[PDB]
């Protein structure tokens, strides 16, 4: 490999994304939904939880008289998540398929260089040092016509994959805007049940 | 020099990509590993032409040893840019969190800044309530359509010659699918426009007297004076795009 | 007033601040023009399409004058100079090259059409939701609490003017989840309890307008032992 | 290969556009707010554990 192909690094490192996520988490913890539509306004967490409970049709005294039970249930549900992720083998399959496909395409492109496409040999130097120019022109033309199609196919496949990746990114951005920065009433958009937080 | 345990009956050596990387000595008994000579890509970082005339050179994927002093970044080797300590918004992206800008005046490379730090106070029994508001207006621009084109295979591939037209028949029907696809695109453009704009079943008319409780909509309503009957904002948008 | 009531603000807020709101809206509408006038990059999306189309067409035409591994790129010279039984090879090479170019152009246009259609579908949904109604989805029709929208046309595109509401000039206050009185707990129907240091009132959540506490604004619903952080104060009957 | 037409610049352009869009996607998704909030030094959110 690495005989004409290069991989560029992303503009944003792996720490800036973590900083962005931490900022979002702090904003949604200490301010509720108010930090996504203007200046951030402080509010105690149980009070915003009461607001969220009222947002789904349940009065505040239900939460205020059941604070410890809800806190314990939330703690247990959060704790089980790590075990759920670790136990299931093919949990992060979608994020692995991208890497697998991107490696497979490059491997196929590299391996395509060892095909004759119809010629005496598949190495330019041997053809140049073995035959006269009048036949070397034909051999070189054959090899060029062989390789151009492979390059075009690779480019087309990359474009087609990029379209789907962009669609998924748009969906993720919409989900971040709607489920995280505020509550949602769309059914099954953010989880299964009546949405509270994200 | 070779480091692998060459079996004492083989001559060559290949890899996963099937490339020669080991040659047996023709005069002695030794194997030599072959590695390609260093190569890379070159990029030029410049501000606007009518602002200065200096440039910076980025060699991608190489160390600075293989080549306003030099600098080594995760993306490669930078030449012609001076590193600094501060952090501003990105001006010309380069690589992994490294940007360049124009600022005597020279070209400086730095680490981009995510934003201004903030820390909202939190307590068990405190709240913040607003006492005033602000009405804001913003814009959003979205493309809706595309240019509709059509092509002729016989007139393009061949000119007025008839031998080319006769020889073209040997390729079958490789020139009727193209027309079908182009016609489909052309129809889809009109479908897109009709779906986006044709939402009302009737044509409404604003009253001649315009007093909407003190609000002023003169900058968005159509202007009778202009022959095209377009709002000033619409006229500006039509003039801006060539 | 109806639109103000749709985000959590009472009508008397608008009816007592009509002139200020009208002046703010007029100022914003007047100021919006200079934003489009300057920074010409704003209409980038509406321009690239045009540019792209032109570029593509140009390339196709410039692909006509290419040897494609033949003697010449003109059919007449190939026909005249070489005898017809040999000129077939050159004619075939030229035909293959031009067919490849046409196929590439068609495929590129087919790929671009899908993205254009997706943008058109998003624009249609935005017109359906933001213009002909009021939207609760966050950051969909603007930035803030959505109030209304206005459409305008443009070459190969649409422009949306979103009018939204943004709070400002906040102030700190002390709050309690409930109020204890005569051994009974009281919770606010809608709003929040606020103390200025000595007294206690109940207000909304988006505009400071304190009111005296009365059994009309609250419901009892329980006792004064389960709740944590409950403070006790008198309640006017 | 020089006399095969401009079949290579239009191959570089597509890859460049793909890379630019890929770099833009992360900025669109994550970079929503432009202020870096921080949690309080003492963590007690009414009994909830984060
Ligand atoms: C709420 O904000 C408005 C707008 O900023 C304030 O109205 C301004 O008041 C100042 C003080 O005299 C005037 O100079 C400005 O001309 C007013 N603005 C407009 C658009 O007329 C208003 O006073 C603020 N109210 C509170 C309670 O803070
Ligand atoms: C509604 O806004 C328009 C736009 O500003 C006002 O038209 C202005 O009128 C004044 C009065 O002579 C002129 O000096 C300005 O040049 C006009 N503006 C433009 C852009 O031409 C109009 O007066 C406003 N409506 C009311 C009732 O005041
Ligand atoms: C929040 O949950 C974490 C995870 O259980 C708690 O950390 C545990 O604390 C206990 C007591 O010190 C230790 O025995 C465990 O080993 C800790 N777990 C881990 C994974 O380190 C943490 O204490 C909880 N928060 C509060 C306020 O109790
Ligand atoms: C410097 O260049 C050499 C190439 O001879 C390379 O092996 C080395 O890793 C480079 N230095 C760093 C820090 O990458
Ligand atoms: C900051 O400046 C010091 C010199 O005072 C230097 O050693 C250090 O490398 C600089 N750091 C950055 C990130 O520029
Ligand atoms: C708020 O009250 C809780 C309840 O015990 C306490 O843990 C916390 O320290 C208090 N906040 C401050 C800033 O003291
Ligand atoms: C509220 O209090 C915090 C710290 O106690 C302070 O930083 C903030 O400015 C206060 N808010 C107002 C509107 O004064
Ligand atoms: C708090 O509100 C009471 C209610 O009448 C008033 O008498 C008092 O002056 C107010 N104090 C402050 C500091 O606003
Ligand atoms: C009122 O609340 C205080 C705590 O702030 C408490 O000490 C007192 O006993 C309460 N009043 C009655 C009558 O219980």
């Amino acid at each position: 490999k690495f005989n004409g192909l290069t991989v560029l690094p992303p503009l944003l490192t792996d720490e800036m994304i973590a900083q962005y996520t931490s900022a979002l988490l702090a904003g949604t913890i200490t301010s509720g939904w108010t930090f996504g539509a203007g200046p951030a306004l402080q509010i105690p967490f149980p009070m915003q939880m009461a607001y969220r409970f009222n947002g789904i049709g349940v009065t505040q005294n239900v939460l205020y008289e059941n604070q410890k039970l809800i806190a314990n249930q939330f703690n247990s549900a959060i704790g089980k998540i790590q075990d759920s992720l670790s136990s299931t083998p093919s949990a992060l399959g979608k994020l692995q398929d991208v890497v697998n496909h991107n490696a497979q395409a490059l491997n196929t492109l590299v391996k395509q260089l060892s095909s004759k496409f119809g010629a005496i040999s598949s190495v330019l130097n041997d053809i140049l040092s073995r035959l006269d120019p009048p036949e070397a022109e034909v051999q070189i033309d054959r090899l060029i016509t062989g390789r151009l199609q492979s390059l075009q196919t690779y480019v087309t496949q990359q474009l087609i994959r990029a379209a789907e990746i962009r669609a998924s990114a748009n969906l993720a951005a919409t989900k971040m805007s709607e489920c995280v920065l505020g509550q949602s009433k769309r059914v099954d958009f953010c989880g299964k049940g009546y949405h509270l937080m994200s | 020099e070779s480091n692998k345990k060459f079996l004492p009956f083989q001559q060559f050596g290949r890899d996963i990509a099937d490339t020669t990387d080991a040659v047996r000595d023709p005069q002695t008994l030794e194997i030599l590993d072959i590695t390609p000579c260093s190569f890379g890509g070159v990029s030029v970082i410049t501000p606007g032409t009518n602002t200065s005339n200096q440039v910076a050179v980025l060699y991608q994927g190489v160390n600075c040893t293989e080549v306003s002093n030099v600098f080594q970044t995760r993306a490669g080797c930078l030449i012609g840019a001076e590193y600094v300590n501060n952090s501003y918004e990105c001006d010309i992206p380069i690589g992994a969190g490294i940007c360049a800008s124009y600022q005597s005046q020279s070209i400086i490379a730095y680490t981009m800044s995510l934003g201004a730090e903030n820390s909202v106070a939190y307590s068990n029994n405190s709240i913040a309530i607003p006492t005033n508001f602000t009405i804001s207006v913003t814009t959003e621009i979205l493309p809706v359509s595309m240019t509709k084109t059509s092509v002729d295979c016989t007139m393009y591939i061949c000119g007025d010659s008839t031998e080319c037209s006769n020889l073209l028949l040997q390729y079958g029907s490789f020139c009727t699918q193209l027309k079908r696809a182009l016609t489909g695109i052309a129809v889809e453009q009109d479908k897109n426009t009709q779906e986006v704009f044709a939402q009302v079943k009737q044509i409404y008319k604003t009253p001649p007297i315009k007093y909407f409780g003190g609000f002023n909509f003169s900058q968005i309503l159509p202007d009778p004076s202009k022959p095209s009957k377009r709002s000033p904002i619409e006229d500006l948008l039509f003039n801006k795009v060539t | 007033a109806y639109r103000f009531n749709g985000i959590g603000v009472t009508q008397n807020v608008l009816y007592e601040n009509q002139k200020l709101i009208a002046n703010q809206f007029n100022s914003a509408i007047g100021k919006i023009q200079d934003s489009l006038s300057s920074t010409p990059s704003a209409l980038g999306k509406l321009q690239d399409v045009v540019n792209h189309n032109a570029q593509a067409l140009n390339t196709l035409v410039k692909q006509l004058s290419s040897k494609f591994g033949a003697i010449s790129s003109v059919l007449n010279d190939i026909l005249s100079r070489l005898d017809p039984p040999e000129a077939e090879v050159q004619i075939d090479r030229l035909i293959t090259g031009r067919l490849q170019s046409l196929q590439t152009y068609v495929t590129q246009q087919l790929i671009r059409a899908a993205e254009i259609r997706a943008s058109a579908n998003l624009a249609a949904t935005k017109m359906s939701e933001c213009v002909l109604g009021q939207s609760k989805r966050v950051d969909f029709c603007g930035k803030g609490y959505h109030l209304m929208s206005f459409p305008q046309s443009a070459p190969h595109g649409v422009v949306f003017l979103h009018v939204t509401y943004v709070p400002a000039q906040e102030k700190n206050f002390t709050t309690a989840p409930a109020i204890c009185h005569d051994g009974k707990a009281h919770f606010p129907r809608e709003g929040v309890f606020v103390s200025n240091g000595t007294h206690w009132f109940v207000t909304q959540r988006n505009f400071y307008e304190p009111q005296i506490i009365t059994t009309d604004n609250t419901f009892v619903s329980g006792n004064c032992d389960v709740v944590i952080g409950i403070v006790n104060n008198t309640v006017y009957d």
